């Protein structure tokens, strides 16, 4: 008989009783989530056992189809993203030991617990505490001693593990037609549908890099200035010639700069801009600031929130035995259920938060026209891309006049956004190095170019080329460091960052451009601009239903990959600190060490 | 917990003729492989049942719906109608309509 007829009415038929499981499964999620008890564990055991053994029978007959002959592109790519087999594709003891690793490992990596050697009786996790004390101290034995625990205490014992977790993983690639790990991670980020925006695995491996030697001197002159700071802070302890231990960055892993802000900071006798003293004096309550920043959606031309939303949707006061989870979530529920979950409280914090989590929301509504199995971004990059995009236009001091929360006789000045284009510096582009190399590694440890035994000495002097980071302590091959984050014992692909501030960087940009807006990137309003929402929301409603290439290809001018905007944005940083780091040489040394 | 009462077809070998009715059940042929009254590997149900719930979102919610036609067909017709009347006034020349 026919194929595409036939596999057009199996695909309606799979999707009648996927929207409704998905549903079930859903809506009983987000019921747990909002109410933490003991009686719903069981129902979603039943659930989820359920919603598995209804995405792999019907995966399984998703191979009697010979997707070689369909001529629709989305009946194909459709058909294509139910032709996956998933990891079933080996013998079942391989996938059983496969499961019990990242179980054991789950359960290893998620009992971190280290104890001071002066009273062995007390063993800190990785929650506030030793991470508290890390974060916020004054001090060298303590943090490093903190660090080398951490690192040592759990980046040893999962190093056997992971010995054999990354040759299984390239295994089950191979038998997923995959030559290895990396090209899996990479296929997402591929496209081989129509002609003249074709994409591959293999242009991501070089994409990546080439476009992060523009920001390098960026990067260069903020470690100068940090270097200086340190040097003004630390006496005797940071190299000026090359550059600071890993632990004084502010963070283990290096990622983020935020607690060294106010050790960092260029202009400390101007406080930071903070309205909640506004909420506190006008009462602005939960409900308050959600209307209040519903007015942005509505000012910018997206369809109102659903009514029905606040009935359903828990907003404030977990309370009493009543427990509810404190993480802000936006769920889509489907058959047009969208709530939000999270702990509101009177917090610029929690305005920005709430603003990045009805920007989820938006996105959620966004895809609802689509089939079931097209409500996806195109890639992983946009969904937090758009939610961070509104945040960064919603937290100007303009914005904040706006709405008549900021008196209108102010009298701010360069000194105040440098101030502030820095403190947001160490944060937005002082990860993109760590990033980079983080992905680099990944995919390489993935891909099998380098052996069993050049595993710690390629990380650490790659870390200290990229990054400028040093080892405080002397390691050896036994070590991991990278096993000591989130996402390397959760087998979660990390490039989602990295492009994800590159989406936001060329969308807000695009949006100062076709927002009436002069003058730096940095202060752009797009608030009543009704012709601005046309230009994002030609794309949110598509999903996963059009190539990410045609994605780049509504909302900025040009399809290609290149990074414009970041170098503009922190354009007033960097013409401060040429006038900082004059007499510092720019740049850090691979030949010194703390310890020697 | 979802009312499943309702339910109504999705797949159909032709289409429906104005004020047409059918109930068939027979195992919808998306294939050419013939299926002895049971679905297989191209033989499905052709009708769905609805899962209707509070918690559904605008437009997935059921709705009730009648619709009145009228025929006029030309044998004497019953179906009209009120027409009111006014009071009746006496001892002056008027227009009446008994």
């Amino acid at each position: 008989s026919t194929i595409e007829e036939q596999a057009k009415t199996f695909l309606d038929k799979f999707n009648h009783e996927a929207e409704d499981l998905f549903y079930q499964s859903s809506l009983a999620s987000w019921n747990y989530n909002t109410n933490i008890t003991e009686e719903n564990v069981q129902n979603m055991n039943n659930a989820g056992d359920k919603w598995s053994a209804f995405l792999k029978e019907q995966s399984t007959l998703a191979q009697m189809y010979p997707l070689q002959e369909i001529q629709n592109l989305t009946v194909k790519l459709q058909l294509q993203a139910l032709q996956q087999n998933g990891s079933s594709v080996l013998s079942e003891d391989k996938s059983k030991r496969l499961n019990t690793i990242l179980n054991t490992m789950s359960t290893i990596y998620s009992t971190g617990k280290v104890c001071n050697p002066d009273n062995p009786q007390e063993c800190l996790l990785l929650e506030p505490g030793l991470n508290e004390i890390m974060a916020n101290s004054l001090d060298y034995n303590e943090r490093l001693w903190a660090w080398e625990s951490w690192r040592s205490e759990v980046g040893k014992q999962l190093r056997p593990l992971y010995e054999e977790y990354v040759v299984l993983k390239n295994e089950m690639a191979r038998a997923n037609h995959y030559e290895d790990y990396g090209d899996y991670w990479r296929g997402d980020y591929e496209v081989n549908g129509v002609d003249g925006y074709d994409y591959s695995r293999g242009q991501l491996i070089e994409d990546v890099e080439h476009t992060f030697e523009e920001i390098k001197p960026l990067y260069e002159h903020l470690h100068a200035y940090v270097r200086a700071k340190l040097m003004n802070a630390y006496p005797s302890y940071i190299s000026p010639i090359g550059c600071l231990p890993a632990h004084l960055l502010g963070d283990m892993w290096g990622r983020f700069w935020t607690n060294l802000y106010s050790l960092t900071v260029p202009f400390g006798q101007k406080p930071n801009i903070d309205v909640t003293d506004a909420m506190v004096d006008q009462a602005w309550d939960a409900q308050r600031i959600f209307k209040e920043a519903e007015k942005f959606f509505v000012s910018v031309g997206l369809p109102n929130m659903t009514q029905g939303f606040w009935e359903n949707s828990m907003l404030t006061d977990p309370g009493n035995v009543q427990k509810a989870v404190c993480h802000p979530t936006a769920w889509d529920l489907g058959k047009g259920d969208f709530r939000i979950l999270m702990c509101t409280k009177v917090t610029m914090d929690d305005f920005l938060t709430a603003h990045h989590e009805m920007g989820h929301i938006q996105y959620d509504m966004a895809y609802a026209a689509q089939p079931f199995l097209l409500r996806n971004g195109a890639n992983e990059g946009f969904h937090e891309a758009v939610g961070e995009i509104m945040s960064l236009s919603a937290a100007t001091p303009k914005h904040l006049k706006s709405i008549g929360l900021l008196s209108p006789d102010f009298q701010e000045d360069n000194e105040t956004e440098i101030n502030f284009l820095l403190k947001q510096a160490l944060t937005i582009v002082g990860t993109l190095p760590f990033t980079y190399m983080l992905e680099k590694w990944r995919w390489m440890v993935f891909k099998g170019e380098i052996p069993k035994d050049q595993w710690m000495k390629k990380w650490w002097e790659m870390k200290r080329e990229i990054v400028g980071v040093v080892e405080p302590v002397p390691h050896d091959e036994t070590y991991c460091d990278p096993a000591s984050l989130f996402h390397v014992s959760n087998d979660y692909s990390f490039i989602r960052y990295y492009t994800r501030t590159l989406y936001q960087f060329q969308f807000q940009e695009a949006l100062c451009q076709a927002a009436k807006h002069e003058g730096p990137l940095h202060k752009c309003d797009i608030s009543n601009s009704t012709e601005a929402g046309q230009k994002l929301f030609n794309m949110l409603r598509l999903g996963k239903s059009e190539p990410w290439t045609l994605a780049l290809e509504n909302v900025v001018g040009a399809k290609n990959m290149n990074v414009r905007p970041l170098l503009n944005y922190f354009e007033p940083l960097f013409t401060w600190l040429k006038d900082q780091n004059k007499n510092s040489f720019v740049g850090w040394s691979t030949d010194w060490s703390p310890y020697a | 917990g979802g009312n499943y009462n309702y339910l109504y077809r999705l797949f159909r070998k032709s289409n429906l003729k104005p004020f047409e009715r059918d109930i068939s059940t027979e195992i919808y042929q998306a294939g050419s492989t013939p299926c002895n009254g049971v679905k297989g590997f191209n033989c499905y149900f052709p009708l769905q049942s609805y899962g209707f719930q509070p918690t559904y979102g605008v437009g997935y919610q059921p709705y009730r719906v009648v619709v009145l036609s009228f025929e006029l067909l030309h044998a004497p017709a019953t179906v009209c109608g009120p027409k009111k009347s006014t009071n009746l006034v006496k001892n002056k020349c008027v227009n009446f309509n008994f």
